[PDB]
């Protein structure tokens, strides 16, 4: 039908705009942040994919949890995640953020940031190489490409 | 005993022994023991009351001039009536030397704060209070430094469990991060590693 | 032996003073910085065209884990549990029993890849080159559960990457 | 009891509750609280969803690794229902809409879908079925929503005789359409009330109370084939309730009476929106209808729960509706409203 | 009443995990109160449940900008407690990679400091050099930063053939990158206005506050642990110690740039003097045997098995071992009870004392000045919180 | 020398199979360089080398437009490279699998699979051990 | 040597399969169960027994230092073959 | 004799006086905490909780332990007044997400093995 | 029976490496 | 000057241990028995304190 065609094309356009302009919050915790810095460095140049850091959570689309999340830090991470406008996405980077990693059995460490926020992509490694993080970002782009918000609204 | 074995230094050993005798002679009121290790490190074991007079001496005496406080930490030994060993590591740049000062305390006995001797001690003492529960008297601002706000207990004590007692998660009914008693999907696996055969005869204790 | 970094003095002759005044009024060092950035603008950039181009890696690179086989297809792992003992993160869980033919083989071999620190101590400890860190690094997932590898996953990884793994081991094993 | 489904642990996140629950309608208001309570104690939760997966993300942290499983389903496809209830011992139905779409009317969502869910669950061997109805469900009601609810509970009892039917009355909470609905009526200057709200009695119930009641009914072996009514501890006139709502939000309260026909006209006007309607004729009818009194049915206290009064929890919903000048005002500052409690 | 502000943790200049409670009058900083522990992971307690080899990787993650230097400090402490000596080639490799690590750290410190101040471009120029340096790490160990290469007894593996030539090729060009960075910053009047006479600290206060490294040498104190208390083969390489005169941010930045140049000098000497021989101590009760020996001889298999399951026993005793890490004096107080697991391991990080001195250093300054002073202290919170 | 670079650009246009191939490679890989073909995958990936480019740009892959089941005209990722060309492409070796083929084993996958996360083929963990405690089975006959 | 259960679930080489009444099977709905198809026991069963003319044979698994620790296997018993405790390769002295 | 060094108080009377000072400070602070943190509890709830926390340690008879408890309570109050604690830290005193654990023998017997 | 082969510097050592500051004057009066 | 207390030492209120893990626990104080598989006696020299063993169960995922 014509309505399904229109909503599918509109879904395609909106998904393209959102996956081509992905602005992660200037946010990192530990050694993994160093690899993230290397992903922004000239060799990989994430800006050439349209990925740009912005300090304000109001102006950011992606949270990259790059480093260990402690109990003392968890409320602050939750706060700055809640202050991101929607749509918003979370990338968990490194073993510490993924499940606790080296410090899993610690009294002061959250055993994976998915206990605090929902996670779209898990990037393994300690730390993941900048290339592995770029692969995870492109995987998130492909995941955003598959959303069917307007089709599902039309089928309601 | 050639390439594999670490070489010895008799000159430094003798110099450190002589300086330890010097310090013990100058401050008999507080010095309980002096030791020089075989890798040339000098330790002075003192009564707690002498924390301030000894450190000040080691900082201000013309022949000591230990102006730098490299580190200040505590060690927990539950078998001792005085649980906590307080360790000061000092560096003298004038004489290119290092010294260690050791004292003891239990759970309920305060130790005099040494911020008037070394300002660097401030945070170190906070950390000790945070991790071991040792109270420092006359500290300018004593409070937790490393643990979460409201955290209960002193994690670095030997009887504190490795994973603690509470863990954190986000709860949607109350819309906030909450603390609940810790539950582990996989329990940490305790390993018994000690060989039942003695390794070092030079450290054998009398069989009581 | 030492040097001073900021212990120089300026000459007070009219030539040097007038040169300093000209620098102050005409902004010569700012123009020098502009020239440096302009020079960088005309240099070739260092960006590689990922994913069509990749960063260089060594045969010693530590990637996704795999379990290996003998050329006959028999598993190399004999359930000694040295990798489990040495693992600094306690990421390995092993259960074993005698097989139907009496062989010493594992029934459970799990690696929690969200606990793992990718140190490679397991492959150093292994006496039969059974567990290895392969070259693959692009194995991100959408869920946490997919990163809890069981023995079937690790054997599949070995079967999938053995061609590369064997070549890397052949390249590096004379250093081990 | 199927050894793998024998309770273990302390009742926390890593524990095993012994419950395997399929929660239809888990992506809505009551569904998130039900899923959170199930996942708190270590239940295996299955979430059938028809919406975009981005709209289920908030349910992911609610359970430990492996304890929440998401699956697509279609309300008009019995194979999807069979797929999502095949391995469950508990099925909870929270599917419902407060308006009619071009694809699903009230009969579709309140009669046909509950009947299909109950029949498939009975075929698949599910042991416990929880069905949510309304306190004011009536075959002769002026609201077609409530007529469909009554018909649907009849059919659910027909297809699954051991079902537990729970009839709440106007749940209030952070994501509710009750307290937020009355607080969003200020955007129109005055507050229209039929008969000034003087001939309507409401007995709203807290959301956490309802979720805990569902959990306890699952854990209660006597609750097998019973019908519960979940109501709050106090009864209010609609005028007094709305005035209290506006006082808690510190907004000027200007109530005026609008006749039934004009309010119906306004509701039909708002019904033409292709998005979520601000109000409907059915919503207008349900708002101005008194809550039924059903003493013969067991309630929350028969499941070990003392009902939370509105006065202790109104601020957690209505603080968001205040201007900056009144955000810090404390809970006990508002002087609770009068109650007509028999 | 002063205004109270949360500076971080989610702040660009706060390094991710630092929450600084600042009391301000306008933009004048009345008081600085750093709150830390947002990256406290309980490393020191976790180490008490590990063997010495198992504890080694925890040191990579303390100062994650200087990995092999932390490895070297821990290895030296354990070797002192074991009364053993690393082989000479291992010591030369250790010094070479320590200077490569100092290059990495000083690049990170200088460029991130400049980025806080506002000069964003040199970060991009220098991080490609960091990338090339990362490859040297990965080629030697298989990991770009957390190498775990330096172990008690020596190093884990020998250098692959061809690594020295590539290190030489990189080293013969790094000086021009330093020159470009200095052309961008050193004589710029905006940079000097942002750095000169900011965070001035006296020599006496620096000593009493527990400062080390550049935080001392910027104030004129002639002290460097590589010169005064040498370890490995540092008493066989020639280099100069940069010394400041004002004790401010500008002199410390100049000192770090000159330390990069002297590190290049040391790296050249290390490349030209690398000797042949084995790369770990020839004592199989401490260092594991070669894999071919393990698969052929009974004693080698037994020692491999025991070193990888129980680990070597360390004789009882306590040592405080310190090195001149790129961020200052990095120390370990290691207590062995005689078993194969350390009884206590206190880690001394220079950033701890340096950040404790931040409120003193910020007196009489503004917000931007405090940003500059944070950059000039060269703080990494992995080592601060441990 | 502007004419030289213009002629090199036109040569790049001609060396990609005309304007249509030039635009295909421009829109599929944002790169229009022409290099020496080293080999081709069984899946359709082509591999090119140009040692006159600096290290990191001297080797590259043009991905196939159709892998195991999916259309990869626009959706490509690094997991599509099979292991032998993975070793060549990341410069872990200097020899392509054409001059130095990998050792054959009967247990090695004949068909490389890419990252299947988010698909019905995704990996699902499960315990691989048998049941540990065996329950008593009551007798099936009445006892009185 | 793969094999299917009465539920249609493939049985792994560890002999682990979910029962007919096990709820945990729900984890494989809309997804799959990862199973390795190259069963090591069957693969080593296809290797032939090597005839050697000595009472003691040496095995290191092939490849020299790329194999397993070198062990020595006694072949005195004529009722059975000599099996390597690392590799599974079988050896015997010629008989008959 | 017992030769013990005090912390602040020589006997139980001065320790009790310090306890009363700390209690007054907390009681005064509670309404400000309710307002500043935007809590949904009443001031009576907070004060009842403060009383409960103090009552938890009523059995202590050692003046040094009392002094250390007062020191810890002062630390907690200073954390609260300066808004170093967040709302989660304040609400952690109420345990609003933990299910009620039974105390009688029979319910514990039904639920598990813990005594 | 081959010779020991190790990563070592070439005979006569490596070529000289520059480290000192180089900021040319490069300006008019 | 010292204050001369006369009560037994009790630090329970200062350790931060939950009530349940104080009054319901039973510790065993013992010299561990020699492992019968070996003749070495070096693991039978010191006294050990350990706690009573509590419930362990199977994780639904991963077992
Ligand atoms: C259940 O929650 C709800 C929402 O969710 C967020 C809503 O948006 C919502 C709709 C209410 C607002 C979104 C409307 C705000 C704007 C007003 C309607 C302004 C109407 C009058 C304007 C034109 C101003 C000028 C007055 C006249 C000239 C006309 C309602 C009713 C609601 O109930
Ligand atoms: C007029 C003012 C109001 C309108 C505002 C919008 C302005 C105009 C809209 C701009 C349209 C341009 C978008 C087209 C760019 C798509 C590029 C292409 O690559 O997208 C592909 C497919 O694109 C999408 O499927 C859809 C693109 C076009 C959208 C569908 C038509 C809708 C047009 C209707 C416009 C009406 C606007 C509203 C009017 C009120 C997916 O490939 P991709 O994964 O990226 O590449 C991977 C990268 N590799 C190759 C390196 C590996
Ligand atoms: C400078 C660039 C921009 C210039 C300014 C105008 C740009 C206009 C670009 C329009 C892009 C297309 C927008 C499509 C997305 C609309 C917003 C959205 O995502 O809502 C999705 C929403 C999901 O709701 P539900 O499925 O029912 O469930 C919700 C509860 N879970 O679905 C919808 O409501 C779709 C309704 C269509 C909206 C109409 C869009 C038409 C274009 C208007 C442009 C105005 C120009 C003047
Ligand atoms: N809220 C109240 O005050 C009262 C509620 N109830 C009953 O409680 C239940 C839930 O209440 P609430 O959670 O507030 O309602 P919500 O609308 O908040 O939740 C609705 C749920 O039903 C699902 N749903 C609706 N229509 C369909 C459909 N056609 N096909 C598939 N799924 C569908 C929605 O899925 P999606 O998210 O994809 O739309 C969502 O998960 C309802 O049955 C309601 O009648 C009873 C008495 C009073
Ligand atoms: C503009 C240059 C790219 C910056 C990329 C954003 C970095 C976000 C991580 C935060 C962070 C910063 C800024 C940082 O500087 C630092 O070192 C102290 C960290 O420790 C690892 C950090 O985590
Ligand atoms: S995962 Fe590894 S590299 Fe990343 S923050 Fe944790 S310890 Fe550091
Ligand atoms: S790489 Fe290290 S952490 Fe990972 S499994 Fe092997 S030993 Fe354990
Ligand atoms: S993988 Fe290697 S080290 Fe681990 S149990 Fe198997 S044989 Fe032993
Ligand atoms: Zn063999």
């Amino acid at each position: 039908s014509r309505g399904e065609y229109v909503v599918a094309k509109l879904d395609d356009l909106v998904n393209w705009a959102r996956r081509s302009s992905l602005w992660p919050m200037t946010f990192g915790l530990a050694c993994c942040a160093v690899e993230m810095m290397h992903m922004a460095a000239p060799r990989y140049d994430m800006d050439r994919f349209g990925v740009v850091f912005r300090a304000s959570p109001r102006q950011s689309d992606v949270m990259i949890v790059a480093g260990t999340l402690t109990n003392k830090m968890a409320p602050a991470l939750r706060k700055v995640y809640d202050q991101m406008p929607e749509p918003r996405y979370v990338v968990s980077m490194g073993s510490c953020a993924n499940g606790g990693g080296y410090y899993h059995y610690s009294y002061s460490v959250v055993r994976g940031c998915d206990r605090i926020v929902p996670v779209d992509i898990y990037v393994p490694g300690c730390p993941p190489t900048a290339e592995a993080l770029l692969y995870g970002i492109l995987q998130l782009q492909r995941k955003i490409k598959r959303e069917k918000r307007l089709r599902i609204w039309y089928r309601r | 005993t050639r390439p594999t074995i670490r070489p010895r230094n008799d000159v430094v050993h003798k110099q450190l022994s002589a300086f330890g005798q010097y310090v013990a002679e100058i401050l008999p009121k507080y010095v309980q023991q002096v030791q020089v290790s075989c890798f040339n490190e000098l330790e002075i074991f003192i009564h707690p009351d002498g924390v301030i007079p000894v450190l000040t001496f080691l900082r201000d005496h013309t022949n000591a001039q230990f102006k730098s406080l490299a580190d200040l930490t505590a060690v927990d030994v539950p078998t001792r009536q005085n649980r906590f060993e307080i360790v000061y590591n000092l560096l003298s740049l004038r004489f290119n030397s290092r010294i260690r000062v050791k004292t003891y305390t239990d759970e309920l006995t305060p130790i005099e704060s040494s911020v008037t001797v070394y300002k660097a001690a401030n945070w170190y003492e906070r950390e000790i209070w945070d991790m071991f529960g040792v109270f420092f008297a006359n500290h300018p601002d004593l409070r937790r430094i490393l643990t979460d706000y409201g955290f209960e207990g002193h994690p670095f004590r030997k009887d504190f469990p490795l994973s603690g007692y509470v863990e954190l998660r986000y709860d949607d009914e109350v819309k906030r991060v909450v603390a609940e008693p810790v539950e582990l999907a996989q329990e940490f696996r305790k390993f018994d590693l000690n060989s039942p055969w003695e390794a070092f005869p030079a450290y054998r204790q009398p069989p009581e | 032996t030492y040097k001073f970094v900021n212990m120089r003095e300026p000459s007070m002759d009219m030539k040097s003073v007038t040169d300093r005044a000209a620098q102050t009024l005409l902004w010569t060092e700012l123009v020098r910085g502009l020239g440096m950035t302009l020079s960088y603008l005309f240099r070739e950039p260092a960006t590689i065209n990922y994913p069509f181009e990749k960063g260089p890696l060594s045969p010693r690179f530590r990637g996704e884990h795999a379990l290996r086989r003998y050329p006959s297809g028999e598993e190399r792992c004999i359930a000694c549990k040295l990798c489990e003992a040495v693992c600094p993160a306690q990421a390995i869980t092993i259960e074993a029993e005698p097989r139907a033919d009496g062989s010493r083989r594992t029934t459970r071999y799990d690696i929690d890849m969200t606990k793992c620190i990718y140190c490679g101590f397991c492959q150093e400890a292994c006496p039969v080159d059974a567990i290895v860190e392969g070259p693959n690094f692009e194995f991100s997932t959408e869920t946490h559960e997919e990163l809890l590898y069981n023995k079937e996953k690790l054997l599949n990884n070995g079967d999938k990457w053995e061609a590369e793994i064997a070549a890397n081991i052949q390249a590096d094993y004379l250093y081990r | 009891l199927h050894h793998a489904l024998i309770p273990h642990g302390k009742g926390g996140r890593s524990s095993v509750s012994g419950i395997v629950a399929t929660v239809f309608g888990a992506t809505g208001f009551l569904g998130r609280y039900v899923v959170n309570h199930l996942g708190r104690m270590g239940s295996q939760v299955i979430v059938p969803y028809r919406c975009e997966p981005y709209d289920t993300m908030h349910l992911r942290p609610m359970g430990d690794l492996g304890q929440i499983i998401f699956m697509e389903w279609n309300g008009k496809d019995k194979d999807s229902i069979r797929k999502v209830v095949e391995h469950s011992n508990v099925v909870i139905n929270l599917v419902g809409r407060e308006w009619e779409t071009k694809n699903f009317d009230f009969e579709d969502v309140f009669v046909k879908i509950p009947h299909a869910i109950a029949q498939v669950s009975k075929e698949a061997g599910v042991e416990k079925l929880i069905h949510i109805s309304h306190l004011n469900a009536d075959i002769k009601s002026p609201s077609r929503y409530l007529r469909s609810k009554a018909v649907g509970e009849k059919e659910v009892r027909a297809a699954f005789p051991e079902a537990t039917i729970i009839k709440p009355s106007d749940i209030f909470g952070r994501e509710d359409r009750f307290l937020n609905y009355f607080a969003s009526m200020r955007w129109f200057g005055g507050v229209p009330l039929i008969s000034l709200g003087k001939e309507t009695v409401k007995q709203p119930v807290y959301i956490v109370d309802v979720s805990k009641g569902i959990i306890n009914a699952i854990k209660d072996p006597d609750a097998k084939g019973k019908t519960f009514a979940f109501v709050g501890p106090n009864r209010y006139l609609l005028f007094d309730l709305v005035q209290y709502i506006f006082a808690v939000a510190y907004r000027p309260f200007l109530p005026y009476p609008l006749p039934h026909f004009a309010y119906r006209w306004v509701g039909r006007l708002f019904e033409v929106s292709p998005f979520e309607p601000w109000t409907t004729r059915d919503k207008v009818e349900r708002v101005h209808m008194s809550d039924m009194t059903l003493p013969h049915l067991p309630g929350l206290e028969d499941l070990g729960i003392q009902a939370t009064p509105l006065e202790l929890k109104a601020i957690e919903v209505l603080r968001r509706h205040r201007t900056y000048r009144w955000l810090t005002s404390e809970m006990e500052d508002v002087k609770p409203a009068k109650t007509v409690n028999i | 009443s002063n205004l109270t502000l949360n500076f971080g943790p989610q702040h660009p200049a706060a390094h991710g995990v630092l929450r600084l409670v600042m009391e301000l009058s306008g933009e004048m900083v009345r008081k600085c109160d750093p709150h830390i522990g947002l990256l406290h992971r309980g490393t020191e307690k976790l180490i008490e449940y590990k063997t010495y080899l198992q504890a080694l990787p925890y040191f990579d993650r303390l100062d994650y900008v200087s990995m092999m230097c932390n490895e070297q400090a821990y290895s030296l402490a354990v070797e002192k407690l074991l009364n053993i000596q690393p082989p000479p080639r291992a010591q030369w490799i250790r010094v070479l990679f320590g200077e490569i690590t100092r290059l990495l750290n000083h690049i990170m410190a200088v460029t991130t400091h400049a980025l806080d101040i506002g000069a964003m471009t040199p970060f991009f120029w220098m991080f490609e050099e960091r990338e090339k340096m990362f490859e040297f790490y990965e080629r030697v160990s298989g990991a770009r930063m957390h190498a775990a290469y330096i172990r008690p007894g020596g190093v884990h593996q020998d250098l692959p053939l061809g690594l020295l030539d590539d290190i030489y090729e990189f080293s013969k060009n790094f000086s021009f990158r330093i020159d470009e960075l200095e052309e961008m910053l050193t004589n710029n009047r905006i940079w000097r206005n942002r750095t000169v006479d900011i965070g001035v600290v006296t020599a006496e206060d620096a000593l009493n506050y527990g400062f080390s490294g550049v935080m001392l040498r910027g104030s004129g104190i002639q002290w460097d642990l590589r010169k005064t208390q040498p370890y490995d083969v540092y008493d066989q390489v020639e280099f100069d110690v940069p010394i400041g005169s004002r004790g401010d941010c500008y002199d410390r930045y100049l000192c770090r740039v000159e330390e990069m140049r002297q590190s290049l000098r040391i790296i050249s000497q290390c490349l030209n003097k690398m000797p042949p021989g084995e790369i770990k101590v020839d004592d199989a009760k401490v260092s594991p045997p070669k894999r071919a020996e393990m698969k052929t001889s009974m004693e080698s298999l037994i020692h491999h098995f025991k070193l990888y399951t129980e680990g070597y026993q360390v004789p009882p005793g306590a040592t405080y071992t310190a090195i001149e890490a790129p961020k200052g004096e990095f120390g370990v107080y290691l207590v062995s009870d005689g078993s194969s697991r350390p009884y206590r391991c206190k880690i001394k990080a220079p950033g701890f004392a340096h950040l404790a001195g931040l409120d003193k250093m910020s007196k009489g300054h503004m917000l931007a000045d405090v940003v500059a002073i944070i950059g000039t202290q060269d703080i990494v919170f992995g080592e601060v919180d441990r | 020398e502007l004419v030289q670079v213009l002629r090199r650009g036109l040569q790049q246009v001609s060396g990609h199979g005309g304007l249509r191939g030039y635009l295909r490679v421009l829109f599929r890989a944002n790169d229009v360089r022409v290099g020496t073909l080293v080999g081709e995958d069984k899946y359709g990936n082509k591999y090119y080398e140009d040692n006159k480019q600096f290290f990191g740009r001297h080797r590259w892959v043009i991905y196939t437009t159709e892998m195991n089941g999916r259309d990869t005209f626009w959706d490509v990722d690094g997991s599509m490279v099979p292991p032998e060309w993975h070793r060549w492409l990341h410069c872990m070796t200097d020899d392509p699998p054409t001059t130095k083929p990998p050792t054959a084993r009967k247990y090695i996958w004949t068909n490389h699979k890419f990252n299947v996360s988010g698909t019905p083929q995704q990996y699902v963990p499960y315990s691989t051990t048998r049941k540990k405690i065996q329950e008593w089975v009551p007798p099936s006959t009445p006892y009185k | 040597g793969v094999r299917t259960s009465p539920t249609g679930e493939k049985v792994t080489h560890t002999g682990q399969a979910y029962d007919d009444g096990d709820y945990r099977r729900v984890r494989f709905s809309d997804r799959q169960k990862e199973v390795n198809e190259n069963f090591a026991i069957d693969l080593i069963a296809e290797q032939p027994v090597s005839e050697v003319g000595s009472r003691v044979i040496s095995c290191d698994g092939g490849g020299g230092a790329l194999g397993h620790p070198r062990v020595y296997i006694n072949l005195d018993k004529e009722t059975k073959t000599g099996t390597c405790g690392y590799c599974g390769l079988q050896f015997r002295q010629p008989h008959h | 004799g017992t030769s013990v060094k005090p912390i602040f108080s020589r006997d139980m009377n001065e320790a009790k006086r310090r306890v009363r000072e700390l209690y007054r400070a907390w009681y005064r602070e509670v309404p400000n905490t309710v307002h500043l943190f935007q809590l949904d509890i009443s001031v009576k709830q907070g004060r009842d909780k403060v009383r409960e926390m103090f009552m938890k340690n009523a059995h202590v008879t050692d003046p040094r332990v009392v002094d250390l408890l007062v020191i810890k309570g002062k630390m907690e109050l200073e954390e609260t007044i300066n808004v170093w604690k967040q709302r989660t830290h304040i609400m952690r005193f109420f345990h609003e997400t933990e299910a009620p654990r039974p105390t009688d023998f029979l319910s514990k017997f039904y639920v598990g093995h813990d005594p | 029976a081959s010779k020991v082969k190790q990563d070592m510097p070439p005979p006569g050592g490596y070529g000289p490496i520059d480290y000192k500051r180089n900021l040319p004057r490069r300006g008019l009066s | 000057q010292l204050i001369a207390v006369d009560e037994k030492l009790d630090i329970t209120t200062l350790t931060g241990v939950p009530e349940e893990h104080i009054k319901t626990r039973k510790v065993r104080i013992f010299v561990p028995a020699r492992n019968n598989m070996q003749s070495g006696v070096n693991n039978t020299k010191k006294w050990k304190m350990e706690f009573d063993t509590r419930e362990r169960w199977e994780n639904p995922l991963m077992g």
